[PDB]
């Protein structure tokens, strides 16, 4: 079990840790989050009580170093930082635990929700999508635009998701225009899986990361990326059976987790109707189709 | 975006553009089989690709052999249309290539955009206009060359004959759309109006009769009357 200590909480803020969230009052004696499961990436996220604009947060993996949060009164945000002195860090965490100033990561034993949302998500892959190589953790917020969004402005603060465009030379082989546009198997299997991602694990990792950025920060570009990666699989007539089975599970947990009240802005009606009812894979996503139909029958 | 009544004059500027109409590409007769089921027999079709400024018509004849052993023909027809327009653009010298292609039907946008990915600077556009280019097969000489084709063939016409010697491309296009609208609404009546007076003939190198300016005004009046009558019939108004 790992710990993310906080120097202090000078401003009133909703703090998220993965799918959990806690209200902290201005100058409340809060010194961080303990009992964080090792073996998973995590995201610690923030919405200021005084400006519900700019949800922001840090993707991190506690195996890659000792991380803490400290409010920066100049930049006006909770910043993640690395403590290189292991003994200074253990000493700080031990003190705060002894004084019970920390919230416990409130995992239910039965509950595989966070594993199911992050199964393929790797910190090394997050750091290639979010470039800031001097830190081992990754900052994301509501407003960050994708490399693709910037093509259609500051490249330093961009989400470097894999560009997917169904009406691109990359997606369409000369002389297979109709075939490649109506059945995207070539684009999925040769260009994206064999060519760019190398395997379905990295593809699902980016898909899962895109969803979580859409859900936790309302990052619009991430939502576009999550939908594009779903639609590329559903629009392919030839998909490995293991990828289809795994996609059904991935999407099931994403739909299960989505706040009911955010379905209207995080779910694209056209893509879901197409994927569940028109696409080649319309009969391959049983779990996902059952939860969508019972939870969001209005969208369909 | 879309071509409408508001941006009509753009058709007659000096930016090269083509209209593409796919409505006569896939044509069938529906008939009964011996077992009393229904079957289609394909007949020769054509892509109607028209420069509205010059009157140059690139009539790509679609021979029935292109459908042999193919499924989902109404869908393939859109993609075959897009392939043939793309091949026509690539065959033209750079300075003759269109800056814009306007499709008369929205179902052509994605097929043509995908075939023209090599031409990112050519704008593919829909139109709000209800253009009567479906009636192209009511022009006897175009109908004749399509039905006689025994293989795929491109035939070049000027759909305005020699009109641009006397009128602007705006007025030539208005005359053409009124003739095609008439032919589409009541073909027999339209063709009767055009050919009733045997003294006015069609030159061998033309599609339409050799009317004087005065006889065109009368013809155009008879076509407008034909169209309003048929409208009052259609709609009991």
């Amino acid at each position: 079990m790992n710990t993310v200590p906080f120097t202090s909480a000078p401003i009133e803020v909703t703090i998220g840790i993965d799918q959990y969230s806690f209200n902290v009052k201005e100058n409340q004696p809060f010194h961080g989050i303990k009992d964080i499961p090792i073996g998973h990436v995590h995201v610690i996220h923030f919405q200021h009580a005084d400006n519900s604009s700019m949800r922001y947060g840090y993707w991190f993996d506690c195996r890659m170093g000792n991380f803490y949060i400290q409010y920066d009164p100049k930049d006006g945000l909770y910043k993640m930082m690395e403590e290189r002195d292991g003994a200074k860090f253990e000493n700080i965490v031990h003190n705060f635990k002894e004084r019970q100033m920390m919230v416990s990561y409130p995992k239910i034993d039965e509950d595989d929700t966070w594993y199911n949302l992050t199964e393929f998500v790797q910190m090394d892959k997050i750091r290639k999508i979010v470039r800031k190589d001097e830190n081992q953790f990754s900052y994301v917020d509501s407003s960050m635009t994708t490399v693709q969004e910037n093509e259609l402005s500051d490249p330093a603060h961009s989400l470097n998701y894999t560009v997917i465009n169904f009406k691109s030379r990359e997606a369409i082989r000369p002389g297979h225009e109709m075939e490649d546009f109506l059945d995207k198997s070539y684009y999925l299997n040769t260009v994206m899986l064999q060519g760019i991602f190398k395997n379905s694990s990295n593809y699902f990792g980016e898909l899962q990361f895109a969803f979580l950025n859409a859900m936790f920060f309302g990052n619009y570009g991430s939502s576009l990326q999550w939908h594009a990666m779903i639609e590329l699989i559903c629009s392919s007539a030839t998909v490995p059976k293991h990828m289809l089975d795994k996609l059904d599970e991935i999407l099931y947990y994403q739909i299960k987790t989505l706040p009911e009240q955010y379905s209207d802005i995080l779910l694209n009606e056209r893509v879901w109707n197409i994927c569940l009812y028109s696409s080649f894979q319309k009969n391959s996503l049983h779990n996902t189709e059952k939860i969508m139909e019972n939870k969001y029958p209005e969208l369909l | 975006g879309a071509m409408n009544s508001s941006n009509y004059a753009e058709l007659f500027n000096n930016d090269i553009k083509l209209f593409v109409d796919d409505t006569n590409v896939y044509r069938v007769t529906v008939h009964k089989t011996f077992e009393g089921n229904v079957a289609t027999k394909a007949i020769n079709g054509c892509i109607f690709t028209l420069n509205p400024k010059t009157g140059h018509l690139f009539l790509k004849i679609i021979h029935t052999s292109v459908w042999a052993g193919q499924k989902r023909l109404s869908q393939l027809a859109k993609w075959k249309t897009a392939e043939e327009v793309s091949a026509l653009v690539r065959s033209l010298p750079k300075e003759e290539q269109p800056k814009q292609i306007i499709v008369t039907r929205k179902a052509m946008l994605d097929p043509l955009e995908v075939h023209m990915l090599d031409f990112p600077n050519i704008a593919i556009r829909p139109t709000e206009l209800r253009l009567p280019f479906s009636a192209a097969m009511s022009i006897d000489k175009l109908s004749d060359v399509v039905m006689k084709a025994t293989e795929p063939q491109m035939v070049l016409f000027n759909i305005y004959d020699d009109w641009l010697d006397r009128i602007s491309s705006y007025t030539a296009f208005s005359r053409l759309t009124l003739l095609l609208r008439a032919l589409k609404t009541n073909e027999e009546s339209a063709k009767m109006i055009l050919l009733s007076d045997p003294t006015i003939t069609i030159k061998s190198y033309h599609l339409w009769p050799s009317f004087t300016d005065e006889q065109w005004i009368t013809i155009e009046s008879q076509m407008r009357d034909l169209i309003l009558t048929e409208y009052g019939r259609k709609y009991n108004v």
